[PDB]
């Protein structure tokens, strides 16, 4: 039940903080490029 | 199983770096870690100030764990025992 | 061997971008010390600071473009 | 040899404080009993006088002159120099905020600059207090 | 309690295993190691 | 030696961020 | 058990412990930590107890 | 001739470890070891919140956790055989991009037009406007990579220098005076290597400046 | 160089740990006889 | 032979960061003296110092990126 | 090999523009501090800055022409 | 050939740390004039001086990291 | 192989042009702050500014004479 | 061949240590200015100057240690 | 090939005179700002400025002499 | 080829003289500005400049010695 401890902060700052999808896309594209090299 | 690890962590916190908290506050004030920095078996660790015995123990445990991890890569010099 | 020389020339050419960094640092520090005396940052002071920074960065990126042309 | 005195009250006359900091118009300066001779115009701020003994003194001053000659004789002349205790921090904040409010009221460039002097003095007062 | 001093003394006297036997065996192998290194060269 | 791969190193840091912010939220002046 | 610790350290140095890059950080870092603890940590204990606790107590 | 190795063990246990170093008691009076942590948190929070003075101060309660985590991870690396998680480029890359994206998207969420207008430095010569615009946008896109590298490179370089000078000392079986001098150099360097905390300050302060500029 | 010095102290620590476990009473009395003989040897 | 050329080119491209170090040193050195003259650091007096560091370190990281591209 | 020499020389020759960038930064920064000291900006304060910038650019352009001669 | 490239590339790359030395010299020099103008040594005068020294040392070690990579 | 050496030697000697640019930028910049301090610009102030600029350019051209000599 | 590489690297590496010479020059010059303003040699001015010179020379000697590693 | 090595070494050694140009530019600029601050003109100010110019240009001339010795 | 490598290394190592020239120019220029700032030049003010020269030019001569040793 640690979710409710920072639940307000989570959606309070991730409206733009939770853009880790961009990081995941960049990492996946880099891994695909390296596998093409691999 | 994990309940035992949590209890062990709580016991380590109480022993070193310790309302009802008044008993816990007096326990921290007594500083059982300060008395024996190297546990009851030995006398004390080299550092003798700041009541930092518990942090020193934690750092030493982390160092020895990382040494155990790194022992695979490193290799000795002589098969015979060193001087 | 020609591609080897292209590589070494590109490596030696981008060194010229170093002067841009030193010039930008100098101009911004001078902006700091000038504003330390005259509280007129929202004036031609910051305008000329931006002008000098742009000139230095443009010189550095021109050297970088020369290096890229050497590489390709 | 420190000569610090207002037009009405005297703080130090020939005192060997050997260390005085003044809120100069151009900025801040520090006297070290050997500082290069110069004439410095005071700015709204506080003069923290550091005596040769470990004790120091803090006086908030008005505009004036910092005259340090080639010798150690420094004639600090402040129009309204008082200790920080005589001032009121609450009145300080109130005056600062009122002056900030009235800064745009003075349409004239000279009058708005005068109100800017007022807000600068109040800000130095707030920092001192 | 007296068992511990005797055990410790016996352990101390057991240094010959690493000296009278182990060290001499290692010295004997050392010439073999040098010969192998020379053969490799 | 040189950093490669970049798969699970960048994944545990988010969980550690959650843990650290939850822990420090309890801290107060 | 002090002799036990000394003998264990000697055996570790003989067989297990490898003297490679040890003086790099194992000695230097521990020495810096020792200097810190035997030095400013005495004042740090005061800065904790006689400053942090008494302030909230007075408040 | 010893090859330096920033190996990759099971990362999660190592990375989670600094969190356990800070206990958070639910008591009016702390344990005189969390108390110093609380005081440091307050002292740094005042410095970080001084500049913002906006509704973006909500971000400060997370930036405090960020600075605490980076400092704890980097300070623990000074141990003999500790593996710095920040040595690997992966996690710092995964930290720099999301936070910069958060800053720019927060800027584009409120007063979006003026946020993009921050490229304009209030006029500036029109003859060089396109050059200034392309320079500043390339700098903005550079900023995440810059933030990641300015941490990764020097965090790795500290360990690299420590390893190099330590190997020099170990291999120096010559005159003991030179060995002692090199060991003194090692200790001086490690005292300087304790300034990795200043690197934490630089990273977090640059992030704060970016967020304040865009919000 | 005696590398067997730690062995005796290791055995002593093992005995201490066995005493701490609480099942040391389950051991045979043969060790007691050996300890008595070794103690008598010094006498 | 191309690997050798990449090595030497990356080595040469690395030296282009010296200007970045000179610039950062100059800008921060002017920052200290600017604060000494005027005790208003929390303002643009330090904001522009940070901005100048950000805009001057760009050349060094650009040159090192070029060096890495040559190396890899 | 001759083209290889041309490439390496052009890469080495173009680095002389870095000093021009540093001089440009210093010129603009000193213009900043001069205007901070005295507000006679529209006077010869800007003219001397233009004069310094032009000479630094001329030196950099001469280095660029040397690099072009090496390349061609 | 490849080992020769390693050596020459490292020797080149380590020359880029000179600019960081110049930067630390500049900032630590400016420390002394800041202290002379304002005797507030324990304050941000020395705090930001240490910050600048750390930043320029970072700019230098992050350069020599490339030389270390080249050598190994 | 000598003709191959000509281009690399010319490129290596061209680096000295950077110092001349830095020097002329510094002297001209000081003229700006000098004129800022003292309005007696057309005097020995500007005279010695021209003197310093000329000496720096003479040093730079003297350096480039080595490149022109080695190239021919 | 590798001995030739060591010679070339030692030639190139040692320049980085000499670039720190400008750093101690800036330190001593700022010391000149500070002592000119507030003459007190026993004050923290001389200590700060010594610290800055020591840090610059430490950068130089670390580059020289890299050069020695190149040699050995 | 030995002649090629001498040529490239002379080209490399020619760089060490750019710092002489930077130093003479800086010292002449200083002379400018000092004369601006102090009307004293033909006193130790100008003589020491000429002395510094002579020393810096002599160091540059010695570097060029070493370059010539490598060349011949 | 060994003589060739020693030649190119000595030529490369002579670049370090550039730092000495810049440092000497900086120290003498700060001496100039300090003398203009205060008439205590004949005091420890001049001695500090002498020491700064004797340190920066000492580093330059050390680099020159390294170049000579590589040459021979």
């Amino acid at each position: 039940f640690q979710f409710t401890g920072i639940k307000k902060y989570f959606n309070s700052y991730t409206l733009t903080g939770r853009m880790n999808c961009v990081l995941a896309t960049y990492g996946g594209i880099a891994l695909l490029v390296l596998y093409f090299k691999l | 199983a994990s309940v035992v690890p949590l209890k062990d962590r709580r016991l380590l916190e109480v022993k070193l770096g310790e309302i009802l908290m008044r008993d816990f506050t007096p326990s921290g004030i007594a500083g059982a870690f300060q008395r024996g920095y190297y546990r009851y078996y030995n006398k004390y660790v080299n550092v003798k100030k700041g009541s930092v015995a518990g942090l020193s123990m934690v750092l030493a445990a982390y160092v020895v764990f990382n040494y155990c991890r790194s022992y695979k890569e490193l290799k000795h010099e002589r098969l015979r025992k060193y001087h | 061997i020609d591609t080897a020389a292209k590589f070494i020339g590109a490596g030696a050419a981008t060194v010229g971008v170093a002067g841009s960094g030193a010039g930008i640092g100098t101009v911004f520090g001078s902006l700091i010390i000038g504003y330390a005396r005259n509280p007129s940052l929202k004036q031609q002071l910051f305008s000329y600071a931006i002008l000098g920074f742009a000139l230095s960065e443009a010189m550095g990126l021109f050297c970088l473009m020369v290096a890229f042309l050497i590489l390709f | 040899s420190f000569t610090f005195a207002s037009p009405t009250q005297v703080f130090f006359n020939g005192a060997n404080v050997r260390q005085v900091d003044v809120p100069t118009q151009t900025g801040a300066f520090g006297i070290l009993a050997s500082h290069v001779p110069t004439l410095q115009v005071l700015r709204p701020g506080l003069v923290v006088v550091h005596a040769e003994d470990g004790t120091t003194s803090k006086y908030f001053v008005s505009s004036g002159s910092v005259t340090v000659n080639a010798d150690s004789s420094v004639q600090l002349l402040a129009e309204e120099a008082v200790t920080l205790d005589m001032l009121d921090p609450g009145v300080a904040k109130a005056n600062l905020e009122k002056a900030q409010s009235e800064l745009l009221g003075a349409a004239d460039e000279a009058s708005r600059a005068e109100i800017q002097i007022r807000i600068e003095a109040n800000e130095a007062l707030v920092k001192a207090l | 309690v007296q068992v511990s001093p005797l055990i410790k003394l016996g352990r101390y006297s057991a240094l010959f295993l690493g000296v009278a036997y182990g060290a001499k065996r290692y010295n004997y192998l050392k010439p073999r190691a040098e010969e192998e290194r020379r053969i490799a060269a | 030696d040189t950093s490669t791969w970049f798969i699970t190193i960048t994944s545990m840091i988010m969980t550690l961020f959650i843990l650290f912010q939850l822990k420090i939220s309890n801290y107060s002046y | 058990l002090g002799t036990g610790l000394i003998l264990y350290l000697l055996s570790k140095e003989i067989y297990v412990i490898t003297a490679e890059t040890f003086s790099a950080i194992s000695t230097i870092g521990v020495l810096v930590y020792i200097v810190k603890k035997y030095g400013a940590s005495i004042g740090a204990f005061a800065d904790k107890l006689n400053e942090q606790k008494i302030a909230q107590l007075e408040e | 001739i010893a090859p330096t190795m920033m190996g990759l063990p099971i990362v999660t246990l190592i990375i989670m470890f600094p969190s356990l170093l800070f206990p958070t008691p639910k008591r009016l009076i702390n344990n005189r070891t969390i108390s110093i942590q609380q005081w440091l948190i307050q002292l740094t929070s005042k410095q970080m919140m001084a500049i913002h003075n906006q509704k973006g101060q909500t971000w400060s309660l997370m930036l405090m956790s960020l600075i605490m985590f980076i400092g704890s991870t980097n300070i623990l690396g000074l141990l003999p055989h500790s593996f710095t998680p920040t040595t690997q480029l992966s996690m710092n890359l995964g930290m720099a991009i999301p936070l910069w994206s958060a800053t720019v998207f927060t800027g584009f969420r409120y007063k979006t037009k003026t946020s993009l207008a921050h490229f304009l430095p209030q006029g500036t010569p029109a003859l060089l406007i396109p050059m200034l615009v392309i320079i500043e946008t390339i700098s903005l896109f550079i900023q995440p990579v810059a933030l990641a590298v300015r941490l990764t490179a020097n965090i790795t370089a500290g360990h690299l220098l420590i390893h190099l000078i330590g190997g020099a000392t170990l291999a120096l079986l010559n005159i003991n005076t030179m060995t002692a001098f090199i060991t003194f150099t090692i200790l001086i360097l490690l005292t300087i290597l304790e300034f990795a905390v200043a690197l934490i300050q630089a990273y977090v302060f640059t992030l704060l400046v970016s967020l304040y500029l865009h919000d | 160089t005696p590398a067997e010095i730690p062995t005796a102290i290791q055995s002593l620590k093992k005995i201490v740990n066995s005493a701490q476990t609480g099942s040391f009473k389950q051991l045979t009395v043969k060790e007691a006889l050996l300890n008595g003989l070794v103690a008598t040897e010094v006498l």
